């Protein structure tokens, strides 16, 4: 693997309700890789949320955390849907490619903000 | 739910070719890498082929390059294993399975490829018994030797299925001359060599033949 | 290639007991280190990934570990449905390679085979060929010595040994070995014995016939 891939942006902020997508690139020209998702546990466990393609001997997939090849094959939408305070903390994407060995990379960590709505002004 | 299932298994004279198929579903199939392995009796598994999900790569390892080609039908929800120029040391189970990162996490049944230049026969059937009825003992065995048969499989049962305790049927062993050779054993009284009979019931469809052998 | 090399052969265990499996690549493959289990007719089914990483559903007694060369399946507390052979694999590099299994077989009190011999048929002497065949009937554990001795002489290359799967009721192996003569080679010779060494006998048990009687 030439280079670990890159996750975008390094801070994102969205309210609560809202749709928060970060950007996992990892240039390839189509052999053999699996691109992951992860968010880090408060006691510094990497979680996985989701696969690129699909973990098929894991018992489900999370609807609110959607992966998304975009059209130049290299950069790779990573959204949390209808996002939630409690979704705020730190997330990251790795990659595993196999030739001409096998290797399995991080990307540097991002931070995720989720605000509290503001209601209407009384 | 994931599924994958191989057809095209068979006998193949040496030099000769064989085409394996593989159809999956319950999951992407264009997103998934796919594998043969193949399963030689007395022989670590062995990779064989992996086309990528878009079928522009293939890999395969040297002890089949120039002579395997595997390709995929995406639309089908198929790959396939095209097998040319084989000889005796391709003889083995080939599963299809679809690696993921570098580890087999959906796998077929296996086909069976059998490589051989030997003609369908029946087996000849011969009792094994005591050289001498007379024993000091409670116990005798008796049995059939299955000889000379091709290709496998037979069937054995002792007075057509009534005899299960007791009974043995080996393994088939493949004798230099390319035919098939087993035993079926079974230990009884041998108070009943005087009374019952014994009787092993020998069954080979490929030669469409039955044999009965009555053991004394 | 890497070559993986799996150690022992064969575990012994009974049911409750700890079985430890061992896994040694020629060459340092980091954690790119998988285990299978696989049973009679059945493909393999994947356990560890990546050397230490449990599959989902896999039972809490299967761990893996190690880095490197030297890779180790534990089994804590093995359960009826855990005898099996179990392999490794690696995806280091190119070819992907398999070890050659370690098999987890069945403890039992150590049996001693009933050894019978059975001449040729007269059938089959019509036909110009002369099987000589040797039973081990119900014993353990696995390893056995069978020779052929005629007129004293020690046969070789002239025998093939069939085992059966190790029994499902009462945890024993059988054998057969068939000597193979020509007619012509069968009636060279008198006495026909079958001599059988196994741990549950104090010596060796000669079974054997004269062709005359
Ligand atoms: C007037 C009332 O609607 C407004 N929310 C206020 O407190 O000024
Ligand atoms: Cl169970
Ligand atoms: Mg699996
Ligand atoms: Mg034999």
């Amino acid at each position: 693997m030439w280079n670990p891939p890159t996750f975008s942006p390094a801070l994102l902020v969205v309210t609560e309700g809202d749709n928060a997508t970060f950007t996992c690139s990892f240039s390839n020209t189509s052999e053999s890789f699996v691109l992951n998702w992860y968010r880090m546990s408060p006691s510094n466990q990497t979680d996985k949320l989701a696969a690129f393609p699909e973990d098929r001997s894991q018992p489900g997939q999370d609807s609110r955390f959607r992966v998304t090849q975009l059209p130049n094959g290299r950069d790779f939408h990573m959204s949390v849907v209808r996002a939630r305070r409690n979704d705020s903390g730190t997330y990251l994407c790795g990659a595993i490619s196999l030739a001409p060995k096998a290797q399995i990379k991080e990307s540097l960590r991002a931070e995720l903000r989720v605000t509290e709505r503001r209601a209407e002004v009384p | 739910e994931v599924k994958l299932v191989e057809s095209g298994g068979g006998l193949v004279q040496p030099g000769g070719s064989l085409r394996l198929s593989c159809a999956a579903s319950g999951f992407a199939f264009s997103s998934y890498d796919m594998s043969w392995v193949r399963q030689a009796p007395g022989k670590r598994l062995e990779w064989v082929a992996t086309i990528s999900g878009g079928g522009r790569y293939t890999y395969y390892p040297d002890t089949v390059k120039g002579r395997f080609t595997i390709s995929r039908d995406n639309a089908k929800n198929s790959h396939y294993l095209q097998m040319n120029s084989l000889r005796a040391e391709d003889t083995a189970v080939y599963f299809c399975a679809s690696p993921y990162g570098g580890y087999f996490d959906v796998w077929g049944q296996g086909t069976l490829v059998t490589v051989s230049s030997a003609s369908t026969k029946g087996p000849s059937v011969f009792p094994l018994a005591p050289c001498s009825r007379s024993t000091s003992e409670s116990t005798a065995a008796l049995g059939c030797l299955v000889k000379d048969y091709f290709p496998e499989p037979v069937t054995v049962s002792w007075n057509s299925g009534a005899l299960t305790s007791g009974v043995h049927t080996f393994p088939a062993v493949l004798q230099s001359s390319g035919l098939y050779s087993l035993s079926s054993v079974v230990t009884v009284p041998s108070s009943s060599l005087g009374t019952k009979t014994y009787t092993c019931n020998v069954d080979h469809k490929p030669s469409n033949t039955k044999v009965d052998k009555r053991v004394e | 290639e890497i070559v993986l090399t799996q150690s022992p052969a064969t575990l012994s265990l009974s049911p409750g007991e700890r079985a430890t499996l061992s896994c040694r690549a020629s060459q340092s493959i980091s954690n790119f280190l998988h285990w299978y289990q696989q049973k009679p007719g059945q493909a393999p089914r994947l356990l560890i990934k990546y050397a230490s990483q449990s599959i989902s559903g896999i039972p809490a007694r299967f761990s893996g570990s190690g880095s490197g060369t030297d890779f180790t399946l534990t089994i804590s507390s093995l359960e009826p449905e855990d005898f099996a052979v179990y392999f490794c694999q690696q995806s280091n590099s190119w070819p992907h390679t398999f070890g050659q299994g370690t098999k987890v077989e069945i403890k039992r009190t150590v049996a001693a085979p009933s050894v019978f011999i059975f001449p040729p048929s007269d059938e089959q002497l019509k036909s110009g060929t002369a099987s000589v065949v040797c039973l081990l009937n119900n014993f353990y554990p696995r390893e056995a010595k069978v020779q052929w001795k005629v007129d004293n002489a020690l046969q070789s290359g002239n025998s093939q040994e069939s085992v059966t799967e190790q029994d499902s009721k009462d945890s024993t192996y059988s054998l057969s070995s068939t000597l193979t003569l020509s007619k012509a080679d069968y009636e060279k010779h008198k006495v026909y014995a079958c001599e059988v060494t196994h741990q549950g006998l104090s010596s060796p048990v000669t079974k054997s016939f004269n062709r005359g009687e």
